[PDB]
């Protein structure tokens, strides 16, 4: 569950899972993609065309052939995609809104690989070399749990849990309530520049968005808006 | 033993094993490249169904500075001859049936590990 | 519930137990190493057995003993089930029951490389 | 208008069906403009406390 | 107070018995019961004690 | 108390300094910055006076404090004539205060 | 049905030491309610009583 | 039952801090940054992980853990809530500064002694008569806020005398002691 720091984007979770079963193919369940994409396709989309270079991100010791023959089966799987661009077309061909032109699809699969998956490592212009390391670490840690070299994580361990006190509980509200009022001052600048007159904000600032969203959720207990309280 | 991935030399991609159907030899050609290099292992895929693993290969020597790990003075090292040693069980998932102990010398620059 | 004399002795009740439990090859096998040994008398390995029995790729499969006996199986029946399950498209060349290692050898005879892997799974 | 009649009856269908079944799979639940879904005739006698 | 002594002695003999089962298994002499792994025959001997 | 004080002192000036500036025919800038907060007051036919929690409890009020932000409007158009008609302390809303925090009376 | 499980990494509480199968380290309460329970076995007695 | 819980008396939930003076410190030790590293040098080197982000590689993790810990025990760059976990068996140092991590204070134990010596008891008995308090025990480096992901590598003694005395050995490497 990757999250940045109280961003207006919520948490966004990858999944680098491995299939039951050739056998032993690793997939990836990126966000904003409906199907799943094998991982070497992602490492090529992030921009690593060579095969040794994906593997240096996944396997730090090339000297134990124990973990080499575990990622071969997925390395043979995507031998059909070899450059970055057909690789983006693979992921971009799967979105929620798949673009009708190819170029729309690569603009999609380049935007989800820079802001939707793994944001905490970075959402900048060039962070693929460290989203690549942190992805290869997720695969590597999966291969350790499958080779049996490391015990699986316990969902109940309190080290794996955070408590949301009255601070984040409220900064989760005050983001949505502060986006609603920028949607209000938007429409109010709109109905007013289009008459070509000039627009004023004192009347555009709807004060009853904060003052009443807070007071509502703190009164009923429903942590949301009143329109979607069930 | 095993086989590793042996990578191409031109494109640094993975070489497949391919039998040379004329001279009767085993090659490794590429998919992206046309690189043929001549094999030597004459073994392609191996598979340990027993999954026989030696744990002494996985033990790092850095365990000896673990405050939370029991210490004996009844098994001394063999390279150095220190008296202190830490000991632990396989500490691995997939431990088949063994509660065997492993020792590490608790003396820096040694990290000798052994099993009794 | 065991019927006759098997009901008393634990020895003759134990082979019933063997004749009912599911044993596949994975329970008795230890190491599966496919090879491209071209000339079957060449045998990239130390084995003088083929040279008494006489495709270039094999499946040296070395079995287990304390798993092969605790179910009481001989290589004749494995060799027979091994060609009866796949017919006459293969030619198993088993070891003897005097050697220390329990090795089988398969070879096809009649996309070819992966096929010994496909049938060994 | 021989084209709007189609939309008129699609919405008539939605209303007459969520009158007797408010929970449909994959269909928007008829809510009251307070924001709460309705209690159709099927819900008045569906489960416990029907 | 004689019963307290009888009890403390039983309990110390028991903590002592499980230490030897642990030694045996730590040196690989606890042979598995036919029908159980090692960690189950161990846990069974311990829970019996 | 520490969680709330940290919400008030950092997390509010963080939620509002990173929301992007809105624009819209020429278009404007409208940027938010530098928030402030006051102590709970009541009539802020009346006069602003501090509500004491026990008075807020007895009249069924809501012990809250009002929030102000300083918004610089930049509407810019043809002829390259922009004004940063900046609106100081613009009311945003009222934020309820946790009793015996650093911002309670 | 088992003894107290290894909830931390290879130990049941942080007081014990890694890989401790002994009786006290896995939940065997050896006091009585008249003598009272030691701190660790107060906790294990609660894990059980839950 | 079991879903609604309660804090224990001395649990503190950490409120959160910025990881930037840690990132800045670690940079000017002997780290090596993740983007200027040869992928062949991660094998024998512990990986550093600030707040879930793998930022760096370090070739010597017994000097970081001892420096990072000295530096919390003085309350200077690392605030007292930050928790540094060192996993020995896999080569990982994880540093958390974020919020919502529940922690609790533990006495510190150096060799077999506590650090809480009779001065602190006497100065602390004369609080409210001048101005000595709990924050001086934390700043002086006597108690520590250890939390649950870091509590998995402490070796904790329950009472201080009786578990840090001399018998047949139970551990003799305690690192904390309970209040
Ligand atoms: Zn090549
Ligand atoms: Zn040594």
């Amino acid at each position: 569950r990757s999250c940045l720091e109280n961003s207006s984007r919520p948490t966004s979770t990858i999944w680098v899972s491995m299939l039951a079963r050739i056998g032993q193919r690793i997939v990836a369940t990126l966000p904003y993609i409906k199907q799943e994409v094998p991982i070497i396709i992602v490492f090529r989309a992030l921009g690593f065309v060579s095969d040794r270079d994906i593997l240096e991100h996944i396997i730090y010791d090339f000297e134990d052939p124990e973990m080499m023959e575990m990622v071969k089966p997925s390395l043979d799987e995507a031998f059909v995609i070899q450059e970055q661009n057909v690789a983006l077309n693979f992921i971009g061909s799967r979105g929620a809104k798949p673009g009708v032109t190819k170029e729309k699809r690569i603009k999609y699969a380049k935007e989800v690989l820079q802001k939707e998956m793994l944001p905490h490592v970075g959402v900048s212009d060039f962070c693929e070399t460290k989203k690549a390391y942190f992805l290869g670490y997720m695969v590597h840690r999966l291969l350790l749990a499958a080779l049996g070299r490391r015990e699986l994580d316990d969902r109940d361990h309190y080290g794996n849990k955070r408590l949301d006190l009255a601070g984040p509980l409220l900064a989760f509200l005050f983001r949505g309530m502060f986006k609603n009022l920028l949607k209000e001052v938007r429409i109010y600048a709109q109905k007013f520049i289009d008459r070509g007159k000039d627009f004023n904000l004192e009347l555009a600032i709807k004060t009853r968005i904060i003052s009443d969203g807070l007071k509502y959720s703190l009164a009923t207990g429903n942590w949301g808006d009143q329109k979607k309280a069930h | 033993g095993f086989v590793g991935i042996r990578f191409c030399q031109e494109c640094n991609n993975m070489l497949y094993p391919k039998e040379d159907k004329e001279n009767r030899i085993l090659l490794y050609a590429c998919r992206n490249c046309d690189y043929q290099q001549e094999a030597d292992n004459s073994c392609i895929y191996v598979n340990k169904i027993t999954h026989e693993v030696d744990e002494l290969t996985q033990i790092i020597a850095d365990v000896s500075q673990d405050p939370t790990l029991p210490r004996t003075e009844d098994h001394p090292c063999q390279k150095c001859g220190h008296k202190e040693a830490v000991f632990f069980q396989s500490h691995s998932a997939r431990a088949e049936d063994a509660m065997r102990l492993y020792y590490v010398c608790t003396a820096p620059h040694c990290g000798h590990r052994w099993t009794e | 519930f065991l019927l006759g004399q098997s009901a008393r002795d634990a020895e003759r009740a134990k082979d019933i137990l063997c004749r009912l439990e599911h044993t596949t090859l994975r329970k008795v096998t230890a190491n599966t190493a496919i090879y491209y040994d071209p000339n079957p008398q060449s045998t990239v390995v130390a084995e003088d057995q083929e040279w008494v029995n006489v495709s270039p790729w094999l499946l040296r499969v070395e079995l287990d003993r304390k798993h092969m006996t605790d179910r009481k199986l001989t290589m004749e029946q494995i060799a027979e089930k091994i060609n009866a399950g796949f017919g006459d498209d293969l030619n198993c060349i088993f070891n003897d029951d005097n050697a220390e290692k329990l090795v089988l050898r398969i070879r096809i005879m009649n996309d070819d490389d992966v096929f010994l892997r496909c049938i060994e799974s | 208008a021989a084209h709007v009649i189609a939309e008129d009856v699609k919405l008539l269908q939605f209303h007459v069906a969520t009158m007797v079944d408010n929970e449909l799979p994959g269909l928007p639940r008829a809510m009251q403009k307070s924001g709460r879904p309705l209690k159709s005739l099927k819900q008045r006698l569906k489960g416990k406390e029907g | 107070s004689k019963t307290y002594q009888d009890i403390q002695n039983t309990i110390k003999k028991a903590k002592q018995d499980v230490i030897e089962v642990i030694e045996k298994a730590h040196n690989n002499e606890l042979e598995p019961t036919p029908g159980n792994t090692l960690r189950q025959t161990f846990e069974n001997q311990v829970n019996r004690i | 108390l520490d969680s709330f004080d940290e919400f008030i002192q950092m997390s509010v000036q963080r939620i509002v300094e990173d929301a992007p500036p809105i624009d819209l025919p020429p278009r404007y800038l409208l940027k938010f910055e530098q928030i402030y907060l006051s102590k709970p007051t009541h009539w802020e036919d009346g006069a602003p006076s501090p509500m004491m929690p026990n008075e807020a409890r007895l009249r069924n009020l809501t012990y809250s404090a009002p929030l102000y932000v300083d918004i610089t409007k930049t509407v810019i158009k043809e002829g390259e004539e922009q004004l940063q008609t900046q609106h100081q302390k613009t009311f945003i809303g009222k934020i309820p205060i946790m009793l015996r925090s650093t911002y309670c009376l | 049905g088992k003894r107290i499980p290894f909830g931390f990494k290879h130990r049941t509480l942080p007081h014990f030491i890694k890989d401790d199968y002994g009786p006290e380290s896995r939940g065997f309460v050896e006091n009585s309610y008249l003598a009272g329970l030691t701190p660790t076995e107060f906790f294990f007695h609660a894990m059980g009583g839950r | 039952v079991g879903l609604v819980k309660n804090l224990a008396l001395m649990a503190y939930i950490s409120v959160g801090s910025q990881p930037s003076p840690i990132l800045e410190f670690l940079e000017e030790w002997s780290m090596e940054n993740l983007e200027e590293i040869s992928p062949a040098a991660i094998a024998d080197a512990t990986k550093i992980f600030v707040n879930g982000c793998w930022v760096g590689i370090h070739k010597d993790p017994e000097q970081l853990m001892n420096t990072l810990r000295k530096l919390r025990r003085q309350m200077d760059i690392i605030v007292s809530e930050v928790s540094m976990i060192r996993d020995i068996r896999e080569r990982e140092i994880r540093i958390y500064t974020d919020a919502g991590r529940i922690c609790r204070p533990l006495l510190i134990v150096e060799k077999q002694k506590l650090l809480l010596k009779k001065r602190h008891i006497d100065q602390l008995k004369e609080r409210e008569y001048n101005n000595y308090s709990w924050q001086d025990l934390v700043a002086s480096g006597v108690v520590e806020y250890i939390d649950t992901l870091e509590e998995e590598t402490v070796m904790l003694a329950m009472t201080p005398d009786d578990l840090q005395e001399k018998e047949v050995a139970y551990c003799s490497t305690y690192t904390h002691c309970e209040i």
